[PDB]
């Protein structure tokens, strides 16, 4: 052993520890606190502070050991805390209440010319507290297994002594600086200075800082702008362009802080005027109940106010910023004077309202930069466009608010809780985007996002959920997974079932969320492509769910994302599976399943709230016939057998083994192509019903209802329909010893093929002559009636069979009758 | 680290404990090397071991 | 040897580069004019664009490539216009022909057919096959006329110049392939002369073709060097010189060491096989350096690189390129395994404390902002706990 | 297992009690020699309650065996310690473990 | 729903601080009006204690202006698949471009003072390369509308406003340096992605404003979005203009450079594609003409969809106009060769036809002005 001070000396050797310690680094980044507890073994806590302390340690080691530090003990929490300080989640308490704008002065309590010292005070913005394990090597090794136990924490150090620490290093850099000695520590005053900054800079991220030690940072950025009632400062210190760096991160927590300093405020102003504003017309309406009112008109135009809705009632209460009679706005002048004094208040702290010293951080920030920028030509692209957006920020500070409001929230106090674990699992979330997904990291993001979806605050706030942003973190995580090896088989199917079964629920819970992701509607159906892999939701069903009986959305429906999904169903219809085709499946030539799916999608498309909406079914039938593989090969002009020929010969590949299957499962022996042909085909059929013209357009004699009903008439014979509708239906039988023999719904004939069916033939071909409707009850309809009649034992009862049935006759077959 | 503490006799050339680091892990006194057998309560020490 | 009509990106590839050459050696470059015969080379194969009596329309050898098979000419009209006759003048001559505006018909002199598409084959739609087979038809299709685009000079000279250097590296593999089997022991070598000197200098001239911009350049020139070096990268790969590369690699390192490849090729060869394999991986690096799309190529064949570190001839070149490959591709990062880590741990372990080989580690730790948590949980446990 | 060395003596009348928090220094070696961890490194001793399996069998049997204000040397083999599957990136597969134990007191 | 009443005062407190904050933002926040790009620009012009620094040298150091613009065109060269979104650029170039104001008889001196003072504005800015960021950024656009774009149009307009000699010639001399094809094939892409009236997207819409809401509008999203018809007329209008005003003051230069681009490998008939553009609109418009001729009076929809077509028409005509004017013979030999002619026959019929339609009808007298 030698010391390792020899390393300024030998070289060769600091390069290699110097590499080893960005090697630690590395192998620890990005939330790996599992290895960094198993470097807290090689590098302890004690070494490293001797390493911060040390003053005759080499320039590289000094910045390694440094950055050492922030990446086993800190990296973790800052990059949680820096994820989460984006938005402002503020509660409604006695200290939200408390808050302000400008702090209560002699000179002046509100707009004085002095603002509060920055990160000073108190801030009620829900942030997630800071997790960690002690560094213990003798502890047992968990009995659990793999992706079993929870996920490791952050190794913990003593977080009041790393910060006094870090402070006096500060200190004593600003003050050696100052002295101008001819050995900086580290070789340089970059190495001297850009290690204990960074480590202030993630403390103060962070946020262990307290007001006393935010109060000793401001002083020696400026003993003079931030005082309470030596000479150089760091922000005017002839600094290298790495240190104004740093102090461009720090002014850029700072006015941060400022900004939050602002929503909060603006929150619990929000909260006492809106108060008094509900008192205000709560009076209003009992003074209106108590007067007789005998004006009808008068009285009908002072309940409309009350008979609006919230929103309305709020704009309309608020529109008096240029004046406004009472008849307009029915507000008092003192509650109209209140937001007044607040709007010059939140100016005057913006900085709206208009000497050589700044008196002020804004002033300082501008002056700083703008003196950096005219007295060297700044040469770091990086430096240049932080001191440039601070430039920004200060000079629109007004700005900087009106894009910050979007993500501020306000939940009453019973929430707090729910939204500290709802926070937690979306901070997990976002953290698990920032590494390549494997086992672990998918069983981490499956519970939270089940964790998520369990949270009661997911459902009574969609729009903290909305401003969070947490549906695109999580198609992010899906979209990442998905695209990682597209071309093959991806990875990981049941986190991307949960993935879309979690956007699902989302659009589920509200108009809004279904609005936002139908925003994203195109790129689902760019990845929509492979799917049925994970056998649960998928991307086409999240892209489904997001217009779902939604009417306004679907005609936003745009053309090439029906020719999109017109494309996936002409080459379903083409080719075969290959998933099936490597598992065995015989070769058919097409692939009814994503055909099926891809039809369902369609149907959503054309079909809202029980009526057909005309452009989206004229778009599509015109697409399906541009494009006649769709229909299958039994629709095919020129070869096909018919939609009936067709269905007869699934009925015979259902029968026959061999055929429908492998004959060599985790679910019906995976999928019978038998059921999959006749499903397909259902599905065609049901699609074109829908895009079926209404009634009511062909009464009125539309040319365009009346061309598409004719183009589906020539699409689908009558006889087929009254044909398929008339195909026998497997009945449970009772057998051998009262043993049950039922038909295998999964891999059969069932009485949905037969529902969609009747949909066709109701919607486009109507039965209207008596004669056609005795015939189509005595050949389809009255048997299947009989056989569910039939069925209505106490064995039979409860079969699949007989409540399929139920449903078919109810849905399908009785309302047709009662029309009829 | 726990307290150092040795007795016993050195050769006259060859033990020249220099202050720092050193054979094996630094800390060098009697018995850390072949010119020098200590004594520290529990262990003879001598060449290291 | 056939050739197609296509349009992915063959439009900036080499491939799809041809160069007209007049029947006229003197004033070859004049203006060219309606009607002129001449003949359409492939810059990259240089092979001529001709008729053959067996199979219609293809790219013929400089030998085969007489002046029946091969002349061709460009026509405004398919109308015969033929019959009126033109004399050869000397000097650049009337300006007739011109990029992208002008639409003109090839036509093959001899038989007089017309160059056009064939009749799209059946099931090529659902192939997805986008190339079109091209052939010459008496009559041919109305949307026949072919534009003309100038290619730039880098791209001509890049042709050109994996012309030539296929053309050397693919007689040096055929050498090596000569006595690749057959063990010399005392007399001559047994095989074909290699081209050493030749091989030696193309590699050189290649390396410092794509030598990097150097960093003290302004933003924009350096801007506009990195363009260009992306796009001969590109152009090299396209063509297939990596895949040359590796081939040679091979070859060169089926011996262990130069006493090993003189026993099979002679001393006077032998005493150029380190030079060459280390040139060899110098090329390899300057190839796939900063190209993301050359080094996913590693991502099939990592083993082949790992396997190969710890050869002692090229260790360094070797190294360079594993860091080039796993700093530029995530998804070798995505397929490393235990072995890999273990190799390179080993080459710490048998070639000293060499902080590229750290380099290395971090680059396989994390990659664009993404770290690989398998990646980092093997480096730690499998060079940390031994200390 | 666990050997147990008397570095110095202890009162020699307490000892441990299951389900009695023991605080402990302890600087941890490989049988090697190599250290791989310590509390006094930490500067906080380290406290675990016996019979609750919260440390290693070696630790368990080891500790429990030492009186109050005693200081020992405890050889832990691989069965009773992390054992073939170690702790990755500190311990070794089957490693055997030498701690330097002082036990301060019992609450 | 009289009886239910949907009174605010019983609404949860903190729902109604959200409601409150979201109205405060729209109506008092959002409508406050505070002016400091001239300020800020004017600041980050200044140098100072120039003569401290004592420079002799002849290049003297960039103010932090011309620090900024140079970082940006930085931004814009460094070489990549696409151009990234970026609020700063975005902010900045807004500020930039609101710097030049562009701001009862005016006399003849008060006219050219303003002259004067819109010139002095734009030098502030070109001075520092501003013209050359601009030709930068849409260069590394290639081709894909959105905000970059736009704020890089919007604020080359600003600079070129009134027919900038000294910006023209900037702009010519360093694409004529450069010799690169993507400007070029940038301003192609963005001609052809430009939109026309579409028929299908205008009935979808009306079906959307004639489907209701019957719940709470804090509930409903209301229906409210970007008019599907015609949607980029502001980003159409803002690309014609910067290529009209790139030609203004008959810039001869530029009106054979746009037709064909000497020195690059490849040339872009921009005069072409501009009459491209003006007959795919003249072509929507006889198609919206046609949907609209049976109907006796055009509702308040229609009449919007028809101002903002002809709005861009108009736009479309003045680009044309500069091209050719001066004159410029190779534009107007492209111009008569090219299918302006079936342009101008269509439009002839719809305008005679529109005349007729809306002077039955007085609701209609603006349209029948603008027309």
């Amino acid at each position: 052993c030698m010391d390792i001070l020899e390393l300024s000396e030998r070289l060769d050797l600091q390069r290699f520890h110097s590499h080893t310690l960005s090697l630690y680094r590395s192998v620890c980044a990005l939330g790996n606190n599992r290895v960094a507890h198993a470097l807290c073994s090689h590098v302890d806590q004690a070494q490293l502070l001797h390493a911060l302390e040390d003053a005759r340690l080499p320039g590289p080691l000094r910045a390694g050991y440094y950055d050492l530090l922030i990446s086993i003990h800190l990296e973790s929490a800052c990059r949680s805390r820096r994820s989460m300080l984006s938005e402002y989640i503020v509660p409604l308490t006695p200290e939200t209440r408390a808050i302000t704008l400008f702090p209560p002065g002699r000179s002046a309590e509100d707009g004085p010319r002095r603002h509060g010292l920055p990160g000073v005070g108190v801030t009620t913005s829900l942030r997630p507290p800071h997790h960690f394990s002690p560094p213990c090597f003798v502890v047992a090794l968990p009995a659990a297994g793999a992706t079993e136990a929870p996920a490791r924490l952050s190794p913990a150090i003593p977080l009041e002594a790393l910060r006094d620490k870090a402070l006096r290093m500060l200190g004593e850099a600003v003050r050696d600086g100052g002295q101008h000695a001819r050995d900086p520590v580290g070789g340089s005053v970059e190495f001297q200075f850009v290690p204990v900054l960074k480590l202030v800079s993630t403390l103060l991220v962070m946020g262990v800082f307290s007001d006393e030690d935010v109060k000793q940072i401001l002083k020696m950025i400026e003993p003079e702008v931030f005082r309470e009632e030596l000479e150089e400062g760091l922000l005017q210190m002839k600094l290298p362009e790495s240190v104004k760096l740093q102090m461009c991160h720090l002014l850029e927590y700072f006015c941060d802080q400022e900004l939050q300093h602002r929503v909060e405020s603006l929150a619990a102003f929000a909260e006492c005027y809106v108060d008094k504003m509900q008192g205000n017309q709560r009076g209003r309406y009992g003074l209106l109940m108590k007067a007789f009112t005998m004006s009808a008109a008068e009285t009908a135009r002072r309940t409309r106010e009350f008979r609006s809705p919230p929103q309305e009632q709020i704009n309309m209460l608020l529109h008096f910023k240029n004046g406004a009679d009472e008849e307009e706005c029915p507000l008092p002048e003192e509650i109209r004077q209140e937001l007044v004094n607040f709007h010059q208040d939140l100016l005057a702290h913006c900085g709206i309202q208009l000497e050589h010293k700044p008196q002020s951080l804004q002033e300082l920030v501008s002056h700083t930069v703008v003196r950096w920028a005219q007295e060297d030509f700044v040469q770091s692209p990086e430096l240049v466009r932080a001191m440039f957006s601070l430039l920004h920020r200060q000079y629109d500070g007004l700005g900087e608010l009106l894009r910050a409001l979007p993500r501020a929230y306000t939940i009453s106090v019973s929430s707090v809780e729910d939204t500290m674990s709802l926070l937690e699992c979306l901070g997990q979330i976002r953290s698990l985007l920032i590494v390549q997904m494997g086992p672990q990291e998918e069983n981490l993001m499956i519970q939270s996002i089940g964790n998520i979806m369990n949270n009661k605050v997911f459902y009574q706030h969609p729009n903290l959920m909305r401003a969070l942003g947490m549906h695109e973190t999580v198609m992010e995580v899906m979209v990442n997974v998905l695209g990682g090896g597209e071309s093959k088989e991806i990875r990981f199917p049941k986190m991307v079932t949960s993935c879309c079964r979690f956007l699902c629920y989302f659009c589920r819970i509200s108009r809004q969320n279904q609005r936002s992701m139908f925003d994203h509607l195109s790129y689902l159906l760019e990845n929509s492509g492979i799917g049925l892999g994970m056998q649960g939701s998928t991307p086409l069903d999240v892209a489904a769910a997001s217009v779902i009986d939604n009417n306004e959305l679907a005609l936003a429906l745009q053309e090439q994302d029906l020719e999109k999904v017109v494309s996936y169903l002409a080459g379903c219809g083409l080719q075969s599976c290959p998933m099936l085709l490597a598992k065995g499946y015989p070769d058919i030539g097409w692939n009814p399943c994503g055909g099926e799916r891809y039809l369902d999608f369609l149907r959503f498309a054309v079909f809202v709230n029980g009526e057909s909406v005309e452009e989206n079914a004229n778009v599509v039938v015109r697409l399906l016939i541009r494009k006649p593989e769709c229909f299958g090969p039994a629709l095919r002009g020129e070869g096909g057998s018919g939609l009936l020929a067709a269905i007869e010969e699934a009925i015979r590949i259902s029968e026959d083994p061999a055929r429908d299957g492998p004959g060599v499962p985790p679910e019906e022996n995976r999928v019978h192509l038998g059921h999959a042909i006749m499903s397909f085909y259902a599905a065609l059929i049901d699609l074109l019903g829908r895009c079926a013209p209404e009634t009511h357009l062909i009464q009125a004699g539309k040319g365009e209802a009346l061309r598409i009903r004719a183009i589906l008439r020539s699409l689908v014979p009558l006889d087929d329909l009254v044909g398929i509708i008339s195909l026998p239906l497997q009945i449970p039988t009772l057998g051998k010893d009262g043993a049950l023999v039922q038909p295998k719904m999964s891999a059969s004939f069932v009485p949905d093929h037969k529902a969609s069916m009747v949909l066709f033939l109701d919607r486009v071909y109507g039965i209207e002559n008596q004669d056609f409707l005795l015939h189509v009850l005595d050949v389809g309809f009255l048997p299947d009636m009989r056989a569910a009649a039939s069925l209505d034992t106490a064995t039979f009862s409860t079969t699949e069979m007989a409540l399929a049935l139920n449903r078919y006759l109810c849905l399908a077959v009785l309302p047709l009758i009662t029309k009829c | 680290q726990a307290t150092h503490l040795r007795v016993g006799w050195a050769l006259s050339e060859g033990y020249s404990p220099y202050p720092g680091g050193g054979e094996g892990w630094g800390g060098n006194g009697v018995g850390d090397d072949l010119y020098s057998y200590g004594f520290d309560g529990l262990h003879l020490w001598t060449g290291h071991v | 040897r056939l050739v197609y009509y296509e349009g992915g990106p063959v439009c900036t590839h080499a491939r799809s580069l041809w160069r007209l050459e007049p029947l006229r050696i003197s004033w070859s470059g004049s203006h060219l004019r309606w009607g002129q015969p001449l003949r359409i080379r492939h810059v990259t194969t240089g092979r001529y664009l001709g008729l053959t009596e067996d199979q219609g329309l293809v790219v013929v050898d400089a030998s085969k490539a007489h002046t029946k098979a091969t002349s061709f000419c460009f026509r405004i009209s398919k109308e015969k216009l033929d019959v009126a006759p033109k004399r050869d003048v000397e000097g650049m001559g009337p300006p007739e022909i011109k990029y992208g505006e002008s639409l003109c018909f090839v036509q093959h002199v001899a038989s007089g057919l017309w160059l056009t598409y064939a009749a799209p084959d059946p099931k090529a739609l659902r192939l997805g096959v986008l190339k079109k087979k091209a052939m010459l038809h008496q009559e041919g299709h109305m949307d026949d006329a072919l534009s003309l685009t100038r290619c730039q000079q880098e791209e001509s000279q890049a042709a050109r110049m994996i012309y030539s250097t296929a053309g050397l590296y693919n007689q040096f593999i055929k050498g090596l392939d000569s006595f690749s089997g057959k063990p010399r022991g005392s007399g001559p070598p047994a095989g074909s002369a290699l081209p050493i000197e030749g091989v030696i200098l193309s590699l050189q001239d290649l390396i410092g073709y794509f030598e990097p911009p150097s960093e003290e350049l302004q933003h924009e020139e350096k801007q506009t060097k990195l363009r260009s070096l992306r796009n001969r990268q590109s152009l090299f790969q396209e063509e297939g010189m990596l895949s040359l590369v590796l081939n040679c690699i091979d070859r060169l390192n089926v011996y262990t060491t130069a006493a090993h490849f003189a026993e099979f090729a002679g001393e006077e060869a032998a005493e150029s096989w380190k030079e060459i394999v280390n040139l060899l991986y110098e090329l390899l690096a300057s190839l796939i350096r900063g190209n993301r799309t050359n080094c996913a190529l590693f991502s099939t064949n990592l083993d082949w690189l790992v396997s190969k570190l710890d050869r002692l001839e090229a260790s360094s070149g070797i190294l360079e390129v594993l860091y080039c490959v796993l700093i530029e591709s995530p998804e070798v990062l995505n397929i490393i395994q235990e072995n890999h880590i273990k190799s390179i741990i080993s080459l710490l372990d048998k070639h000293g404390r060499n902080h590229k080989v750290l380099d290395v580690l971090c680059s396989l730790c994390v990659c664009n902002g993404v770290a690989v948590r398998s990646n980092q949980d093997l480096i730690t446990e499998n060079l940390l706990p031994g200390r | 297992g666990v050997q147990v060395e008397t570095i110095s003596p202890g009162d020699g009348r307490t000892f441990p009690k299951r389900g009695q928090t023991c605080v402990v220094h302890y600087t941890g070696m490989l049988e090697d020699g190599k250290k791989f961890d310590s509390s006094r490194d930490r500067n906080k001793p380290f406290k675990f309650t016996l019979g609750k399996q919260e440390v290693i069998r070696g630790w368990e049997e080891g500790v429990a065996q030492m009186s109050v204000g005693q200081r020992a040397k405890l050889i832990i083999s691989s069965d009773y310690a992390y054992g073939a599957t170690g702790h990755p990136g500190i311990i070794p597969p089957h490693a055997t473990l030498v701690f330097d134990v002082e036990l301060l007191k019992l609450e | 729903a009289c009886f239910r009443m949907t009174p605010l005062y019983n609404l949860p407190t903190h729902r109604a601080c959200n409601m409150f904050l979201e109205s405060y933002k729209a109506s008092w926040i959002l409508t406050e009006d505070h002016s400091f790009e001239d300020r800020m620009i004017d600041d980050l012009s200044k140098a100072g204690e120039q003569e401290e620094e004592e420079e002799e040298v002849e290049e003297k150091k960039p103010d932090p202006l011309h620090q900024l613009v140079l970082h940006f065109s930085r931004t814009a060269l460094t070489e990549k698949s696409k151009l990234d979104e970026d609020y700063l650029y975005m902010a900045y170039a807004d500020i930039m471009a609101k710097s030049c104001h562009l701001e009862v008889e005016v006399s003849f001196e008060e006219k050219e003072m303003e002259k004067q003072r819109l010139l002095y504005q734009q030098s502030r800015l070109h001075n520092r390369g501003a013209a050359e960021m601009v030709l930068q950024m849409i260069s590394a656009c290639k081709g894909e509308t959105g905000a970059m774009v736009s704020s890089t149009l919007k604020l080359g307009i600003s600079i070129l406003n009134g027919g900038n000699a000294e910006v023209q010639q900037k702009m010519l001399d360093y694409l004529k340096d450069k010799k690169e094809v993507g400007f070029f094939q940038s301003i192609q892409a963005l001609m052809q992605t430009c939109s026309v009236l579409d028929l299908n997207a205008f009935e979808r819409q009306n079906k959307a404003e004639g489907l209701g809401m019957v719940n709470e509008d804090g509930t409903v999203i209301n229906r409210q979005n970007g008019e599907k018809v015609m949607a980029d007329d502001e980003f159409t209008q803002d690309l014609f203009r910067f290529l009209q005003l790139l030609c203004e003051g008959h810039n001869n230069d530029f009106q054979n450079y746009l037709r064909t681009q000497t020195g690059n490998t490849t040339t872009i008939n921009i005069i072409i594609c501009t009459v491209d553009y003006l007959l795919r609109l003249q072509e929507s418009i006889s198609d919206f003409y046609w949907y609209y001729s049976g109907k006796d009076v055009i509702e308040e929809q229609g009449k919007r969809n028809f101002s903002k077509a002809m709005s861009v028409a108009k736009q479309v005509f003045n680009s044309l106009t500069e091209y050719i004017q001066g004159p410029c013979t190779g534009n107007q030999q492209s111009l008569a060769h090219s299918r302006l002619w079936d342009a101008v026959v269509g439009f002839l019929h719809v305008f005679a036809h529109m005349m007729m339609k809306l002077a039955q009808d007085s609701s209609q007298i603006e349209l029948l002005k603008e027309l």
